[PDB]
Formats: C-alpha cells, structure tokens, sequence
C-alpha cells in the first residue's frame, strides 16, 4: 500500500494529457463485399481527411 | 504553404525537415501540383502507413525532432482562407 | 499511351503485420500509362512480383 | 474527450485511490441524469433542422447587415458555410451534454476558433449571438430540466468564443 | 466509457448519435447502480483480495519469489503486490465505466515495453491476474462474478 | 445491425470484441422479443396505419393531391400510399435489426436523386414521415412508441 | 459484411413483403442463440493466445516437417506468418460466430486467399489441418453446446481453402 | 473570368500560357465591347426586366403572395424581388467576365442549403429565373440573346 | 481522347506526312459544323436534367418491374445509380458530338462496362432502351441536324454495350 | 535480391547444414573474382553515358524504320522511353555483374517487363539487338575476363525479354 | 549532418580554401580515434538494452514521483515513452560520438525538444538526471578513455535540455 | 551481404555505386579469406561450443530445466540445444556475408512472436546466445575474436 501513494497530490497527470493521439477509427474499403451505409462513411471520412 | 498542405492532407503530418521542402519546392516550381500529389502518394511513407486501402488520418510523429510539435500545430490549424476570391467581406455596422 | 491492368503480388520480408493486409498482398488494380514505370518499379524494388500486366485501353 | 465518469476516474487516478463514497455519489448523479441526457439527445437530433432554421432567421432579423452586400453571411457560400457553422456549434453541444462534461467542446470546436475566425473575417459577437439564439431555441423543445443543462454548454461555447 | 466510445463514434462521422448509440447509453445508464455497488464491493475487500492473490500466485509460481525471481524479497514482493492493486484499481474503473477504456490505456498500451524494461514475465503477470480473478469473482454473486471476470479475462488476455 | 456494426468496429482495429461490445450485443439479444412483438405489432396493422397517414397528409398538404399536384390521380396517390408502405416496411427492418441501417441502406442513400428525378417535393415526404410516426405510435404502447419514435424521427431527418 | 438477422431482411426486402411467422421464427432463433454465442465468443478472446498455442503445437507434432529447413514455416518469420494466420482464422470464425453468418468469412477471410497461398507456396492442406486443431482445441474449451456452432464456421474456412 | 481561369491552368502545371490560351485570351478581349454592351442594356432595363418577370411568376403561382405563402406581404415580396435583382446583377457580371464564375461563387455554391434554410421552394426561383430569362432576351438582339440564355440557362439549370 | 482534328493529325503524323488535300478536306468538314456542334451542346446542357427526368420516366413506365421490388433499379441507391449511369451517357454523347469522335466512349465509358453489368446484374437491354429514350428525347430537344449527329453516339453507345 | 554469398547460405540454410568444403571453395571463388568485378563496375559506372550513346546509334543504324516515322521508337517520347530503358538494362547488368548473380535481373528487371511489352508492342527482337549492341560496346571498354562475365547478364536479359 | 571531416570540408569550403597543414593535423587527430569510437559504438550498442533498464531503474528510484499514481512516467503508455526516449538519448549519443561532432545532437535531438517537452508536460530537469544516470551507468561498460569521449557527449545533452 | 546492401542502396537512388560502395565491396572481398576462416573454426567446433553454451546456460538459469521448466525434459533440452545450433549456423552465415542479413532474415524476423508462442523466455534467449559469445570468442584470435562477438551481440540485442 505504501509503494502505490501519490507523490504528486492532487496536482499530478492524468492520462488523457500527454501525447496527442490520431483518430482511434480507422476508415477502410476492404476488398470484397462491402456494406453501403459504410463505404458511405468511408467516402465522407476521404474527403473530409 | 501549398507543400504543408499536401503533408497534412495525404501524410497526416507536418514536413519532417529543410530537405522535404527543397524536394517538393524543386517539384512544384518545374513540374506543378499533380507531380507534387504524385510524389507524396507514391513516398515510401504513404504505403508504409496507409498502404492500399487505408484512408490518411492525422498523425503525430515521434521522430524526427521538431517534427511532432509541428504536426500538433499543422492538425490542429483550421482553414484561415476566404473560399472565393470574389465578393470580400468587411469588418463594420450598421446601427439602427 | 492508356490504362493498364495490373496484376502483381507484394510479399512482406521486413515485419510480420497485425492487421490482415490480404488486399495490400494481392492486388489488381488499374495503371494508367505515364505512372507505370514508376509503379512498376517500386512493386519491383518491394520484393513483389508481377503476375501480368494487360492493356485495357489503347 | 472524456465524460462525467471519466473525469471522476481521472480524479481518482492522479490520487491513486479507489473510489470514495463522494466518488460514487458524483457516479450516482450522472447515472441518475442519463435518461434526461438522452431523451433530449433524441429531440434535439430530431429537430436539428428545425432549431438552426429558427436560430438563423433569429440572428439575421436582429443583424440584416450580416446578409446585406458585404457582410460575412453575403453570397450563397457564405450563408451555406454560416448555417454550417451552427449545425457544428449545435451537434458538439449535443455532445456534451451527453457526455456531462465540457471537454470535447474544448479540444474539438474552442481550439484556434478566434484566431481561425479573426483569419477568416467572420465576426465573433455575431456567432455568440447566432449560439445564443440557438440556445433559446433549443431550450423549450428540450424542456426546463433538459434546458438548464443543454444551456450550461451553449454557454461554455458562448463563452469560449468572447 | 461506453459514452464516450458512442461519442466518438459519432463524431467521426461527424452525425448524431444514432438511436441504437441512444439505447446502448440508456442501457448503460439502467444499470449504472449494480455494476456500481459491484466496484463498492469489490473496493472495500481490496486488502483480502490482493493478500490472497498474491499469495496463489507465489504458490502456483514458486520461482518467482525464490531466489533469483525478479520478485524475490521483501520489497519487490510489495512492487508486485501494488501492481496487481494497481490493476484491481483499473477493474473498478472499468466496472463503473462500463468499458475496459480505463484499463486499456491506463495498464495496457506499453504494458509489455513497461515490463520488458523491468524484467518482469508477462506470463507472470497472466496468472497474477487470473489468481485476482479467482479471488475477485469468489466475493461477488454469480452475474456479478460473470461481469467482473469478463473485465479479469480482458487484462489476462491483453498481458499475453 | 447492432451486431455488424460491433463486429466492424472490432475489425477495424483487428482485436476480439471488447465486454462493452459484447454487453452492447447481449442486451440487444435480450430485448429481440420486445422489438419483435413490436414489428408484428406494426406489420398486422399495416393497412390501417397507411391509410390514415395519408389522410393526415393529404389534409395537410392537399395542393399534392390537388390540380397541378404530384399526387393528382388516383394511380398517383396509389403510388403514395405505396411510399408510404415502403417506408413503414423500412422501419420495421430498422426494428427487428436494432438501427436504422435497413432504412439507411434501402430507402435514404440517394433518396434526394430519386425525388428530384421523380418530382417529389421533399418537405412533403417529411410531414408524410411524421403522419405516419404519430398514427404507428398511436397503436403501440408509451414504451414501444418510445423507440419507435426514434427509427420515425431518423427517417424524417434523412428526407429532410 | 451480413448477419442473420441482416439476411432475413435482405430476403424480405427482396420480395418487398412484410415479415411473416417464418421471419419471426428466424429472429427468435437466433435471440435465443445471441446469449450463447456472446459467451463462446468473450471465453474464445480470452483465450485466444492459449487456443492458437496449443493448435500450432497439435499441428507441428503432428507433421513436423513445416517447421525443420525446407517447411514452409522454418524461419521465425514464416513461424510468425503461420501463428498469424492461426490468429486470423480464429478471431474471424468468433466474428462470423457472433454474426450467424458466414459472409465475413468469403468478404474478408477467403477473398483470394488460395490463389496468394499458391503464389507464396504455402501448403493449402497444412493449414486446413491447422484450422482443425483450431477447431478441436475451442471446442475443447467453449462447451459442447457452442462447438458445433464454432465448428460450422472452421468447417466453412476449411472448405473454402480446399 | 477567361484570364483568370487561363491562369490558375497555366499556374497549376507551373508554366507560361500556351498559345491556345492566349489564343482564347484574345478573343475574349477582341469580344469586350459586345459584352460590355450587353450589360449596359441588360442594366438599364433592370426594373422592367424584374417587374415582368415576378409579375409572371406570381400569376402563376398566387398561393406565394395569398395568406400563407412563403412571398406573402409587401416586405416578402419585396425580398422575392430584390433575389431577382441579385441574379440579373450576377448575370450581368458574368457576361463581362466571360463565364458563369461569378454567377456560380455568389449564388450558386450553397444556394439550396440557403433556400432550403429559408424554406423558399426552389421549383419557385427556377420558374422565375425561365421569366427573368424570357423578359430579358427579348429586350437584347438575337445574337446577345442566345449569348444572355447561356448565362440564365446555366443558372436555372444550378438552381433545378 | 482525340477529335476528328487530333484523328486527321495522327493518321498523318504515323504516315510521317503533311497534310494532303483530303486532309484539308476533313479538317473543312468539321470546321462547318462546328457552330451546329456548339447550338446542340448548349442546348443539350440546357436541357440535361430534363432529358434525363423524361427517358428515366419512359424507360420505367415501359418497364415498370426495373424499380419494383427484386428489380435492379429496386433501392432509392440503385434508382440513383441508375439515373446517374442515364447521366453519364448522355454527358459523354454530348462530347463524342462535339469531338466529332467515339473515341472518348470507348476508353471512358464502354470499356469494361459490359463487365461491370454482367457482373453485377445490370441487364444490358434496358440499359439500352434507356439510352434510346435519352436519344428520342434529345433528338426532339435539338432539332433534326443535331438528332442526326447525335444519334451517330446513342447508337454507339447501345451498339458498346452488346 | 542475393548474390552469390547470398546463393550459397539460401542453398545451406534450406538444407540446414553447415558450410562444406563446396561451400568455401564457392565462397573463395567469389572472393577472388570481387577485385575484377568492381573494377568492371567502375569503368562501367565511368562511361555508361557513352556506352548507351554508341548502343543505340548502332541499333538505329542497323533498324533506321525503328526512329523513322511509324516505328516504335518514333517520337521524342518513345525515343527517350528506349534510350531509358537501354540505360536501366545497362545499370542492372552491371549490377548483377558485380554481385555475381542474376537474380536481381529476375525482380527487378524481367518482373513483368516482357508483359508490358507484347502488351504496349515493342519488338522483341530489336529489344534484344540493343542489348547485343550494349554488351558489344561495354565488353570493348572494360576488358576481356569481364566482357565475358557481363556477357552471362546480357545475355541473361536477352533471354528473359526473349 | 556534420562530423570532424565534413566540418573541416565545411571551413575549408566556406572560404573557398585548399586543405592546409592545420587541416591535415584535424584529420590525423580523427583518423587516430576512429578505432576507439567504433569499439566504443559497439560496446554500447551490445549493452544499449541494460544500459537503458539500470539507468531508468536509478531515476525512478531518486525520483519515486515520476511512476507513481499522478506522474509523468505513470502509465504504460507513459513509462515506455520515456524509456524510449532515454533509448533516443543513447542512440544519438553514440552517432555523436562515432561522427566525433556534436551537430547531429543540436539538430536531431535538441531543436525543438525544450518546448516539445514544455507542450507534454515532461520534466526537464528529470530528463537531465535521466541523462546522467545513462552516463553514471555507461561510463562503467565503456572504460575511462571511452567514458570521456561518451561523456562529452551526454554532457552537450544535459547542458542543451538545462 | 555486403554486396547486397550497396547495391540495393545504390538503386534506391537509381545510380551506379559510388566510390564508397565500390571501395566497400573492394575491403568486404580482400578480406574474404580470413572470414573464411573463421567460419571453419566455428564449424568444426560443433559440440564444443554447443554443449558449453547449454552447460553454463543450465547452470546460470537451473529453472530452464527443472521441473515445470520451458526445457525440462530430454527432447526438451535437445530442442534447446538445436536452437543454439540454429543460431550458431546463422552467427556463421553472418560472418561469411559480411553483415547481419542472413542471421536477420532466417532468426531475428518474427522470433519474439515466434517464442511467445513457444512460451520460452527470451531472457533464456539472451543468456544462451551470450554463453555462446563466450565460448565462440574463446577459440578465436583477438582480431576475429572482436568480429565473432559484434555478430553474438547483434543477435542479443535482437533477442533482447
Ligand atoms: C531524438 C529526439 C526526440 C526526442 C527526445 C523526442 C521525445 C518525445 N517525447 C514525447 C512524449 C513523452 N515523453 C516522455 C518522457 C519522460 N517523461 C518522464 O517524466 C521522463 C522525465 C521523461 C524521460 C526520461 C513522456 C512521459 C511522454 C508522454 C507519452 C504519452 O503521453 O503517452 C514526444 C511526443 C510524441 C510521442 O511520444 O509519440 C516526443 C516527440 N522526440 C524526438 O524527435
Ligand atoms: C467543429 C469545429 C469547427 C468550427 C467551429 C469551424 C468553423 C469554420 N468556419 C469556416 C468558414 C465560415 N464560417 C462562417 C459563419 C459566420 N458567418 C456569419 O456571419 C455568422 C456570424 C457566422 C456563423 C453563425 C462563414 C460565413 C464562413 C465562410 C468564410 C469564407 O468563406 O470566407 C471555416 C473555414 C473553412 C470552411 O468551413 O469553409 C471554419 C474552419 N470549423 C470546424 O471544423
Ligand atoms: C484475414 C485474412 C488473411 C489471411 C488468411 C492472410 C494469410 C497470409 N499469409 C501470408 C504469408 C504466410 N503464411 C504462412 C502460413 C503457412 N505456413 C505453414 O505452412 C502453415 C501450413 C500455414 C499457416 C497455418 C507463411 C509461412 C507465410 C509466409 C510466406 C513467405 O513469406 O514466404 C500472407 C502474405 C503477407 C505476409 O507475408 O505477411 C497472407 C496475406 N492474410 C490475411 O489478410
Ligand atoms: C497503472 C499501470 C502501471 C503498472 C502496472 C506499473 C507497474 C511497475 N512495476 C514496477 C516495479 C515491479 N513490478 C514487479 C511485479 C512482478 N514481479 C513478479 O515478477 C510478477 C510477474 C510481477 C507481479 C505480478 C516487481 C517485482 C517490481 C520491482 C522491480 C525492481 O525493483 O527491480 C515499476 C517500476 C517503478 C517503481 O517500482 O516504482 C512499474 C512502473 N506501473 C504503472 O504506471
Ligand atoms: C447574392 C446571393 C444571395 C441571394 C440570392 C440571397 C437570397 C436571400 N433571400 C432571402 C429572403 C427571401 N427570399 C425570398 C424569395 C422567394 N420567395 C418565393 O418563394 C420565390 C420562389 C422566391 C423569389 C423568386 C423571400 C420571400 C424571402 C423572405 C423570407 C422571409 O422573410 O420569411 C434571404 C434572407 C435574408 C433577407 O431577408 O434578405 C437571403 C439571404 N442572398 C444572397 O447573399
Ligand atoms: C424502398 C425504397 C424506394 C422508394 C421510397 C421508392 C419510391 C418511388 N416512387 C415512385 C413513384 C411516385 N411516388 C410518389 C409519392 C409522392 N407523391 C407525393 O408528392 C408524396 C410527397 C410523396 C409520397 C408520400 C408519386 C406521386 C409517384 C408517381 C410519380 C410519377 O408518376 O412520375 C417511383 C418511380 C417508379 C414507381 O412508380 O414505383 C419510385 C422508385 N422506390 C424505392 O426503391
Ligand atoms: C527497370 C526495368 C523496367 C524496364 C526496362 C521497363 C521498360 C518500359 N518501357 C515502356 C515503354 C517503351 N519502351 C520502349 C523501348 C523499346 N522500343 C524501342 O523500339 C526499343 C526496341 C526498345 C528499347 C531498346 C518504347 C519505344 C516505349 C514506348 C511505347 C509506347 O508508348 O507505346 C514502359 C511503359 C511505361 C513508360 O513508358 O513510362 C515500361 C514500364 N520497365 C521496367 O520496370
Ligand atoms: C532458424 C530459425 C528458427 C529457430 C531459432 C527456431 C526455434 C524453434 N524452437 C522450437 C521448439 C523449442 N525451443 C526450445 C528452446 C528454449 N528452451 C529454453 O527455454 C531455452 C532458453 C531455449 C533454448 C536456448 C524449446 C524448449 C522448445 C520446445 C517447446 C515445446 O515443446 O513446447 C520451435 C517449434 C517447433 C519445434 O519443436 O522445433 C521453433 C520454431 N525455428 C526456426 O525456424
């Protein structure tokens, strides 16, 4: 119990800050069938990046 | 400005170093913009992110230095540019 | 001259991948001509090989 | 981003505690708001339309020198691009209110808006009032309780623009 | 959480939420009170639940406390001991979360770089947690167990 | 529906279903009885629904069935009726599957092409949308008019 | 990609006729079955380290030529490749599991698989020997009653090599 | 404008313009006094170019200026007719220029969304644009008419 | 692609030779209908919208079970792909017309379109019978001469198909 | 891409055993034959500018029609496309040379080459006379012992393109 | 980037001068400590692993603040970061050392890390003594001659992150 | 090879080598003869490298091969010793080459996957190939000595 105490206080990093991240979902046409609703989000994901 | 875009765009990226900018500078003044688009498509770098199939997507690279603040700042700046050249807006009331 | 179909295989010899990447093993796709040397070239320079090479258009 | 449970877990991780028992009563009072939160998420989503139509016709009754020759809302691009601007405004809100929490309208919408804006010639205290209108708008299809808190975020954005 | 994760959703394709995403967090929501008092329960036995762990772990694994194991003595005993706590913590999160985001990106990207550096076996790790799980899940009523040890199979899975 | 999107989602980032994706899937299996009861509800009173949802849209907009109208005739307002009757077959589809996927993928990509091509003014496929959101939940009780709702209002705010 | 329920759906829409008993029937089947699949699937993620550990050992016992100079699987890298597939085949047999289907496994499984493992070399019937350890060792550990149901989609990749 | 565009092409390979672009330069500005001609006539003809026209498309459709229109009152009908006087400006700078670029990036880009945000029926702005169209070509010559229906069938063309 | 006056100039370029009278005389022959070319294009994309309203309309009137359900053209996806292939046609004859060659057809419309349709299940007749409303509908917009020259690539067009 | 070290350890290592007496002795005669080797690929590398010069004026000398009007190579664009091609055949001729192998012929220069030509229609046969006239050029500068070995590359490409 | 002999070409350059005897002696005095900079290049690169795991274990243990609940180095994700960079560190190190220069550190490691890390969050002042603690750890393994040139290299480190 | 990496290299850039290369391939081939060599002396000292390395491995790590141990077990402990002997072979193929490309490509692509799924522990790894090192260098020169354990070393930090 000792060795897991804050040092830092209340004033210590959470994980969300720190390094930035890229978008965790990562758009895709895989070959072979593919469902419409997303390949339409596949286009929208092009030309929005 | 038109090469930071392109790394944003197709890279996720900001430019990596001086050479970067001498390579697609020695482009875009000889060839124009579609030598560009092709250079930056056909890097090493894309298909080894992105491959085949792969949308871009912002990144934030590790190495080399400098090279992830400048993507932090590059990602996260919005377009700053009127979309049309014509009919300009001005700054200014009308009081009633 | 116009498009090619292109054919070709792209084995990985550096890493071994997490993702599935079947489609970026085999892959047709369409060419057209005045980036086919270049496209070829790296497929070459990547370890891949060709499986055939077609002319659609020309 | 992160939401109400998150922030509580951020607040506890920094500390390296399990939870208290005012842990669990912040965990009990976003639970017990989570039906409010997406009852008006659904009326909200189902009236997007509706709410930037009233919002806009709002903001450029008050200030027709927005849509005059000249002004920032003045050609068919520019009017496209300001009503976009308020879905945006409008959508991230929603977000946030159904997240509990403010987060994700700062790093997704707040970052280098002003400087973006001030780049841009759009004018700052027209979008606040067009964000304004949009809350008064909101506020009485969502109802009173749903309201006051959907408000907190129109204002958070209102306040981040000034 | 599973808000955050529909949240996120949706905003890469910059939508709103859908009414699926709307009843998956109403759902979440509903249920809220019993994964709640299960982190409750689970918060209050930390001290039985580490102890115990701990020690099926050292006697399903014998070499890592002996000599020459890289938690052999006193205090690298209590460096292994704070981490399984560390990572009880992260199940709490998670259970209140309602996803296993907490212990994801808290205990798990750069886990076994972590450990790697620390010369601790990531099998080690694997029976730790599984040890924990016994021990958790023995405390809870079935359902409970069975919501937990998803959680515990989670982590196991991911230090593997 | 609720289960390929899950899967999709998992696919992407090549890893198993998490316990929130599984629990996502397990209460929408849970509920499958009550969304089916729901749909055969709605599918054994079909008739009746269309038809009063194209009286309420008729007494609405009646210039659609009047002269100069696109729904002039009474081949045309068959025609009408049988939109209406797709779109009430839609979004049982969007019931029994959990999300509006059925309506997205048959009836909302590339609606707007399909009304402009055949001269169907938008707003008024929106109000016939609602006609039939307040006559479908009239039959249905609070709860399942609660749901249904949705689907309703998802398909009203793709035509609009 | 499809599901059962998807597929029913898709047979309706089709016809363009409304759901009948026999739909119904179909949808109850499969709700009933939803339970059961969900734990076969999270007990196989759990496990899938163990699962694909034991079937390539059950594999390279059983014809250990793959793994001496000359197999296809003698380099680490062409070791790795195998357990690789290993692990492909199994989490998509889990997705096409939970899906009631098999179209993930033609879409995104079997989608040109033979003729890439005729150009690289590898032994077609080797891995289909592989996909029944996979089978064997899960449904050593799901149960009896999720075996045959896990067993219908290593059936469906096996068949579709072969 | 024709240079404009010769430019941005010739900018865009990074060279000079080629001889068929200064060839089309040319042209275009062996053609300025027509097109300057042509404005100047369709500007002083302003005020009868919109009086007739929304007076055609209001006898068309009455319902726009009875009780419950969209155009209905004095101050809405006046906004009708000050849209006209925009799209007759857009033209007239469109024939100095020499293309419909002005035309397309002031009023047309975004002008569904516009008119769909305002709830103006667009069916309403193409007939009325065919009345400005048929107003204002016969006030100019044939050959200056053929040219100003380019323009005005391009923008009812944008607006459809 | 190339036109009649990039045709002329290739044939000569490969016989390595000036051009000739009857060169010259190709060159007249399409200099004279180059104002004809130019009426009909501008009344073409005058009118396309229309045109393609009015052939849709009839092709599916005559037709009725293409957007019936189990039809190909059953979907609001399927109808706009199919409206959108009417547009593409009658873009790309209205270009052929003005080029005064086929060219431009055959390597960016008709190549591989048989494929595609067959593969998907497009039937090829009433595809075709949807390009000859395009041309009865075109043909009564531009006038006689226009008709005749623009019939010259509907007909290529269905011709490419089968 | 392997060279003749390279050769050597794949043979080995699909076998699994230690280098032999053959082993070495290969190994020795590669070492021995490294000096002359890089030495031909410095005079090489030194007139390869002069080399593809004197090739194709012979190969356009022998075949004049192939420059003239209607050849293949007539136009400034297929000019360059031959000369270009002739200088890749010399590099990777010398590159093969000096690694004592013809592999890299293999991937990276008949990968597909004699495809892409019967599918553009470049004549096989003049392909293979300007490799002749290469290897007669190179084989005059570098020096008997290594005009003989660059001549086992030449005619490796030859073959191949054959 | 530049090491002794380019930065001595680089000088000698810029005035547009001829090597001198000064010059010369430069190049002697690098030539004589290429063998030393390479076995120290290799020792490090043989213990780079340990090196890394000792000197972290020392910062983390003067500093217990770091890993514990509410650190910088607390999380997986954290800890492996700053071990990695620590990894970075080492590496450049030793390309600094075996170039004999310390430009490749100003402009690979240096610019921009100051508010690189001031944007993260990371301690710099533990960084340095993360720094010295690879120095402490290196100089033992690489011996005194080698630990002075090694030295100065991880001291131009320290001195640029201070 | 050596070879082999310049001329890849040098067709990166699409030019012939450069002097630097070509001095390289000129040291790399007039120092073939003592590679040679002391790849022989490796060769011929199969046993008494192999069996020493797994000794003083044994006796380091006693865990390997006692009971519950990845090597306990006759064909266990032959397993281990024919990967030393894998590994040595390549050590061999490395010096002949030249670089480390045939002991990256055969042994160091995929291993940690590789002995994951064999649950063997790569500090077990680490500690065999520095047993060999030792044993290796001991039965060289100084100069060949330095060579043989810049190979070992590689092939360490690999593992490790
Ligand atoms: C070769 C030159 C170079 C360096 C050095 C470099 C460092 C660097 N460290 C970073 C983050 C970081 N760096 C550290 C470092 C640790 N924090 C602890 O307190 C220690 C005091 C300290 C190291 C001893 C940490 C904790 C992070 C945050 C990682 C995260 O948020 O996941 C990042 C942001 C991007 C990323 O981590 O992927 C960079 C670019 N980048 C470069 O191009
Ligand atoms: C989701 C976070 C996000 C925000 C907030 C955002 C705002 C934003 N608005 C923009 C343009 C614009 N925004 C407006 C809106 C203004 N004009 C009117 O006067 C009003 C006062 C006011 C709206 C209520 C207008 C008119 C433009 C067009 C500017 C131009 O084209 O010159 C642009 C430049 C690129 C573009 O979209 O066209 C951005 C980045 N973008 C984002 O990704
Ligand atoms: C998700 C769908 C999917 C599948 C199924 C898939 C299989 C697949 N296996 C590959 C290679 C391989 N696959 C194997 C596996 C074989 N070796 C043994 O003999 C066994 C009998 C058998 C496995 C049980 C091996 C050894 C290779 C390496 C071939 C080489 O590089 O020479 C490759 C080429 C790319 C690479 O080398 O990483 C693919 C695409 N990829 C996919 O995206
Ligand atoms: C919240 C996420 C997180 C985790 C999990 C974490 C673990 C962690 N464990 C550590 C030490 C340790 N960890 C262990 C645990 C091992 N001993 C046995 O081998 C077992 C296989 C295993 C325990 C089940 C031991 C023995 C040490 C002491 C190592 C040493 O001092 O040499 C350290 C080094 C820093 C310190 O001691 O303060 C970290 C960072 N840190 C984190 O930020
Ligand atoms: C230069 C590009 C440009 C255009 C074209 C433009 C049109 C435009 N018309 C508007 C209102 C209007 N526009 C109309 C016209 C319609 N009413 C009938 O349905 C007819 C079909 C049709 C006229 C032919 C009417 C009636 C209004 C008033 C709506 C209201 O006040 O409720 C408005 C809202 C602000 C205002 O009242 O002035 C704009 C911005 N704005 C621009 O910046
Ligand atoms: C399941 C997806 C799907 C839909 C929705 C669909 C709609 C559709 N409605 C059509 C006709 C029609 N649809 C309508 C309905 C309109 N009349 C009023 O304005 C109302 C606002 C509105 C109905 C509420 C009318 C009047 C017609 C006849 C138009 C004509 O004769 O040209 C047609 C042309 C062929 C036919 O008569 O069947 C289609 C394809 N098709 C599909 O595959
Ligand atoms: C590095 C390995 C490699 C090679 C060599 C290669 C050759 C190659 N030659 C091509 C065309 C060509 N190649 C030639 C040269 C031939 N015709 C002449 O008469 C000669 C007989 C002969 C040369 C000695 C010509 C004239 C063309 C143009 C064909 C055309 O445009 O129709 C093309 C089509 C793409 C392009 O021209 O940009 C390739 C890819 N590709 C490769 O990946
Ligand atoms: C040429 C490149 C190459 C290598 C290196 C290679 C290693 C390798 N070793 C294996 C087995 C093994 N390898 C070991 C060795 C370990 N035991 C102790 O932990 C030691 C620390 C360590 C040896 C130094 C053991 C014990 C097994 C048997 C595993 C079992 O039966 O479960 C296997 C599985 C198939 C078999 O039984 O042969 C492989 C593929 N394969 C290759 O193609």
């Amino acid at each position: 119990i000792q060795k897991g105490k804050a040092l830092r206080g209340a004033e210590g990093d959470p994980y969300t800050i720190g390094t930035r991240r890229s978008p965790k979902p990562i758009f895709w046409v895989p070959q072979g069938g593919t469902n419409p609703t997303e390949f339409q989000n596949v286009i929208r994901a092009a030309y929005r990046q | 400005k038109v090469i930071e875009l392109l790394t944003k765009h197709f890279l996720g990226r900001a430019p990596q170093d001086q050479a970067e900018i001498q390579r697609y500078n020695r482009i875009l003044a000889g060839k124009g913009l579609k030598v560009a688009i092709e250079e930056v498509l056909n890097s090493d770098e894309y298909t080894q992110l992105f491959g085949e199939d792969v949308v871009p997507f912002k990144r934030y690279p590790t190495l080399p230095t400098g090279t992830y603040l400048a993507s932090v700042a590059t990602n996260d700046e919005m377009i700053q540019q009127s979309g049309s050249s014509y009919s300009p807006s001005y700054a200014g009331y009308s009081y009633p | 001259t116009r498009l090619f179909k292109v054919t070709a295989l792209i084995p990985s010899y550096k890493k071994v991948r997490g993702g599935r990447e079947l489609q970026n093993t085999y892959f047709t796709k369409l060419v057209e001509y005045d980036r086919w040397f270049a496209e070829q070239q790296r497929i070459q320079k990547q370890g891949g090989k060709i499986l055939s090479v077609k002319m659609v258009a020309g | 981003m992160q939401d109400a449970i998150t922030s509580v877990i951020n607040t506890y991780d920094v500390q390296g505690k399990y939870f208290d028992t005012s842990a669990f009563d912040k965990l009990k009072a976003y639970y017990a708001t989570g039906e409010l939160r997406v009852r008006a998420a659904g009326t909200i989503s189902a009236n997007a339309a509706t709410i930037i139509k009233e919002a806009s016709a709002k903001l450029f009754s008050n200030q027709p020198d927005l849509v005059r020759p000249g002004g920032n809302a003045y050609t068919t691009r520019r009017y496209a691009a300001c009503v976009r601007d308020m879905d945006y405004f409008l959508r991230y809100a929603t977000y946030a209110m159904l997240a509990g929490d403010t987060s994700i309208l700062d790093e997704r919408v707040l970052n280098g808006l002003k400087e973006t804006y001030n780049s841009l010639g759009v004018p700052i205290s027209s979008t606040v009032q067009g964000i304004q209108a949009m809350k008064e708008v909101t506020g009485s299809l969502v109802g009173s309780g749903a309201a006051k808190e959907m408000g907190v975020y129109f204002d958070y954005l209102s306040s981040g623009l000034s | 959480s599973v808000v955050t994760k529909a949240i996120v959703s949706a905003d890469a394709e910059a939508r709103y939420l859908s009414p699926g995403e709307l009843d998956r967090i109403r759902g979440f929501v509903s249920s809220g009170e019993r994964r709640l008092r299960v982190a409750q329960t689970l918060t209050e036995s930390r001290e039985r639940i580490i102890k115990q762990a701990g020690d099926q772990l050292f006697q399903k694994r014998p070499d890592l406390v002996s000599p020459g194991g890289n938690a052999y003595g006193a205090e690298r005993t209590a460096s292994c001991l704070r981490d399984l706590d560390y990572y009880l913590r992260l199940v709490t999160f998670g259970i209140v979360a309602g996803d296993v985001t907490p212990i994801e990106e808290i205990g798990v990207i750069g886990v076994k770089e972590m450990y790697r550096n620390l010369e601790v076996p990531l099998p080690g790790m694997v029976e730790a947690v599984k040890a924990m799980k016994s021990v958790a899940t023995g405390l809870l009523s079935g359902d409970d167990s069975a919501e937990v040890g998803y959680y515990f199979d989670y982590l196991a899975g991911a230090l593997a």
